[PDB]
């Protein structure tokens, strides 16, 4: 029992289900530790699969990871932004690095939380070896991308993009409270 | 409706009317509605009642389901508001009649009026 | 024109008063509403709608009807559809293209009726 | 083989039943080994699921476990402060660190621990390697979260939060009947 | 096959079983290999199922270990004995160090082993690195432990403490007759 | 529960299919991770088969990959050509390689890629060891190999030749606008 | 999901096949990766199954691979020879050594290979440690091998054995054309 | 996927079956790889299920190995002598040692092998270490079996006893033509 | 001729349509198909389509007849076969001889239309 089954009734159900499958018909995904493509690759089709069933009902998306890799989470990032229905983040545990990037990403209004939760922001990493003429190439594209993150921060959390800019350039680590106040969440879940 | 009604029958219907279920703000006008009834029964035994505002809302809020409807006011207006006041026309102070008033406390108790 | 709306005889009780099998059967010589209706006006075009919502003894006994051309009643009388015209109908062709496709294109989901 | 299957009985059932799932269905969670992302995000599933079955009945927790990592072992703790039922816990085998922690958040009166069982406290551990300006940052946030479990603690247990600054210096190992008078615990169960 | 199923006719059927579920449904477990975390954990989780089923009539635990993990096994131990029905232990093969220890724990009169067997006993190991402030606090826990373990043993075999705390100082090996005399056993089962 | 279950309502309505296979079955094909023979192979089997079911239909293609092996992924790029519907291809987090050399190959008209993706293009790579004389045999190889490949990438995207040489000399990145102006793409999607 | 499963009608339509199964229902087989013992060993139990299913039918075979064991090749390699119905070979990706060798031996008109493919052709492998006697035995094997490779290239190429002999010395690569002209396919598929 | 299912229509025509299962139905057992334990344990098994299935019918076992384990293979070997029903034994692809010594083991007039394929015989290998006098024990009975492998082989195949020692000294490589004529097989098949 | 489709008693709540429902139960006035069929008609011949199909309660109800003639309806009425011809049809050992083994040698493929 890795992962426990469950059991519901519905017509003549009987039917049992993973408890993840569980979840995932009620519109729950979740994403947890590293960021890679084929953990992407799952969720993002999960996403058109909800999309398709239901393009009127919000999607909820719980986010608990020490970040990953950035070309995988911006394959996340513009599905989120181009399918139907809101997808509404909510952060428990950690959200750090690539994984608070998309916690910000979720829909206006709906980014929400835990209030012992962390999150942590810091500019991206990357490296090469070669002939001087290969490392110019790839010290330009880690750039690039470097500025475009920023924007984007900028742009979900209302922040100058110089406040942006001066932010990240260490690791810099806020409490949910923060988070609310900083911008990168609209609010904080207690109970029920 | 569809699955047990056949075609037949449903395409000679003028319509089909489809009921809500009732709001809050319906609420407070069905706890009028209700007073009044009790009222009537009450000028029957020379008793006035004379329920207040802030009562009002209160039983408003206690009694509200979505699901059933407006039944559970008239349970909640007979356990707050019958229920005393028949131990007073029989054993008590409205025997002849008499004045009633309801106020409502800081505590959300109902303040009944002494007679 | 005779009619009869399938989704009515969905169930296997109410096949048994359709067909007017000896047991089950409406009155006591309904028969066999289908029967009936086929003996009062032997020349007449029957319509069956909805046909897929039949249930599947009703499917039989028209397969039966269709290869020999009659209906024995519960009080053993015959309708005769030799000079009948049978009209089944069925929306269930076009049900498949009202569908939308999943993905970030969607596609066209017209379909084959006929293959339906 | 490795986990029976169980057999019960209810209309037409029948039904078998991986024993895990079996007592999944009696709303019963396990708790064991090290805490981590994987198995933390498991745990909370479960929760949020028997919570909806029945949000007027409790979840009995039982934990068994050496530690883990406080991240991880935070969503747990969010996540039964947030839901409607109560949560009982009940410590066998042993309760060391992070578990001893989840122990004492569950509902007051309902914590109990087998007769031979163990808790062990301590204050948490990590560590670093950077520029000297790095490990400022990171030494920051360290001490931060040291604090906060110090608070939690004193707010659980009842004890005042110097007496459970003083106490956490260093492990400390209680046995059953230590934690009930230390207050981590409110009973021992014996015999049924 | 791995494993071996079986198959059964009650009534409706039939009914296929793994060979070990279809023991379980005979108030049978068997506890063999070293004793762990995952493994313990698992055995009581059949014992509480058993014990619901029928609170009236014994459960048989089958013995062949070689020991293991002090922690884990004392969950199994308090289990034993805080659920109603009597648990009858029958050690074969070996029941050493731990697995000796819950040998003699079962119901009183109902503790057997074959004719072959080889039950031995020893007091606690352990170990630990650090600063001599934490090798102080470390080594009080092992003897408290220790102490513990022996005064569990006098009780179930009736040797005085004393003697059960020579009889450990070193490994001690006794033959299925011995384990009878020295108290550890009630008989020997011998032909059906 | 690494791939979750999804049901879906038909006629019986009782079917469940892995996530994967729910979209299959809806002609959409994902290409992530390396391209190797035993990925590559099971692609193929994939658009053989959907070949089958309506050769009238169009296939998607969701591309997400750093590169690969070019014989593997030149059977791809045979497939796609040579089965009947049209394959239009969708890039999402990066197409790379190999991975943008088969994203140009979808039908023309139906080539687009996410907003935030990233094309990167360059010669091949390779390498031998042995005696001066099959040095000679492989390089001979390689070249040609090179040159093929040149031809297909301006078949494809309407620039010339020669301009194709110089743009793949050394690592060449192209961010979605550019992958449009440059003739790789034939556009960007934005939003339902 | 590594492999997808697919759903076909039949009467009830109650089939649901990985996807490989269910294109050996339309007596298609692959080949890809190493030749070796158990993977060619599937390949003619597969042949086999195909033969009795209709002997009056063509088998069709997907070649994509490196190279590999002659002896694992020739077991298919007869096999194909023995059974009755045609096996038409398809090359894309690769066809290397033994590959190739397997390639041409398809039914005569019906050898075809995809046009951006490559055929590559080497006499074979192998070595030795041991006495010079053994070494002696070892070394008239390998060569008694290499002559009867030569012998069936020339039959079914329809080149003479010189020719066959000196085009294999040191490897020789052929293009889709090349292998053409040469003999080793009849053609090149273009469309469908 | 690594082994696909096949169905087959009876009666009712619910018939899913592994392909390797379909063809034990018909009779058919395959014996590749190397000879040991396990695997000599499982052919055992089903050459005692057919035996029992249908006595008076052949038993068909195809061979395609490169030797092992001397005991291992004894035990098919007793088996097939033991059993009712004639073995024929088939040699595809090779059978080298073992394997060719459980080749000639199979029924008279009943061993075949295919045209390309190679047969290969020698002495059997062993070794030891310790004390003289174990060596001693350990080579004399290596020495037996060297002398019950020759009379066997002679029994078999019809050569004298001095002509077979002579023969394994060194390893023997036997074409299908030789091994038609030496009398290890029958015939040679050719085509249907 | 009397002619029953076994395809249509593949169900075993569908045996008591042939015989008649016991009493208390709907369907009651069903005097059996079958035994209906041959009290009227006592000299006929009857077939069976397809018996390789009929659920095996089916079966169980054709024994008597083969062997002693006879069936009891639902109201105690004897149905008499001593005056018929029974045919049934099937093509269950057809599909065991149109194929052969599957392996290099052939094996006996004929003397199988007998074992299925």
């Amino acid at each position: 029992a890795l992962v426990p089954m469950v059991i519901e009734q519905t017509s003549r159900g009987e039917r049992s289900f993973d408890i993840y499958s569980r979840l995932l018909k009620e519109r729950v995904i979740f994403l947890t530790g590293q960021v890679e493509d084929h953990m992407a690759n799952l969720i993002v089709a999960q996403m058109l699969f909800l999309e398709a069933e239901n393009p009127e009902k919000d999607i909820y998306l719980y986010i608990n990871s020490p970040g990953g890799v950035i070309t995988a989470g911006m394959s996340i990032y513009d599905t989120m932004q181009f399918i139907k229905p809101d997808v509404s983040t909510i952060c428990m545990g950690q959200a750090a690095s690539m994984g608070a990037f998309l916690l910000t990403a979720g829909a206006k209004g709906k980014r929400f939380c835990l209030p012992n939760s962390r999150v942590m922001i810091h500019q991206p990493l990357g490296g090469y070896q070669g002939q001087a003429t290969d490392i110019e190439i790839h010290a330009r594209e880690i750039l690039k991308v470097k500025g475009r993150m920023n924007e984007l921060m900028a742009l979900h959390t209302g922040q100058s993009l110089e406040q942006i800019e001066r932010d990240t350039e260490r690791d810099r680590f806020l409490s949910a409270p923060e988070a609310v106040e900083y911008g990168l969440v609209d609010s904080i879940l207690t109970h029920r | 409706i569809k699955k047990i009604f056949t075609p037949e029958f449903r395409n000679r219907l003028d319509n089909i009317i489809w009921f809500d279920h009732l709001s809050t703000d319906v609420i407070h006008q069905v706890v009028d509605k209700f007073i009044v009834e009790l009222q009537v029964q009450l000028d029957q035994k020379g008793v006035s009642l004379e329920v207040s505002q802030e009562a009002r809302n209160w039983l408003a809020e206690k009694g509200y389901d979505r699901a059933m409807g407006a039944r559970p006011m008239a349970r909640v207006i007979q356990d707050n508001l019958k229920k005393p006041l028949a131990n007073e026309l029989l054993f008590g102070s409205l025997v002849d009649g008499g004045q009633v008033t309801v106020a409502l406390d800081k505590e959300k108790n109902e303040l009944t009026y002494g007679f | 024109l005779l009619r009869f709306d399938m989704s009515e005889y969905m169930e296997r009780h109410t096949v048994s008063r359709l067909i007017g099998a000896p047991p089950g059967y409406v009155g006591f010589d309904q028969g066999g509403l289908l029967t009936d209706a086929v003996i009062k006006h032997p020349h007449a075009v029957l319509l069956l709608d909805e046909i897929e919502k039949a249930h599947p003894d009703v499917f039989n006994i028209l397969l039966q009807v269709m290869d020999n051309g009659t209906l024995t009643d519960n009080n053993g009388r015959k309708a005769d559809f030799r000079n009948v015209v049978l009209v089944m109908t069925t929306n269930a062709g076009v049900r498949e293209t009202e569908r939308k496709s999943i993905g970030l294109i969607h596609q066209d989901n017209s379909t084959d009726a006929m293959e339906e």
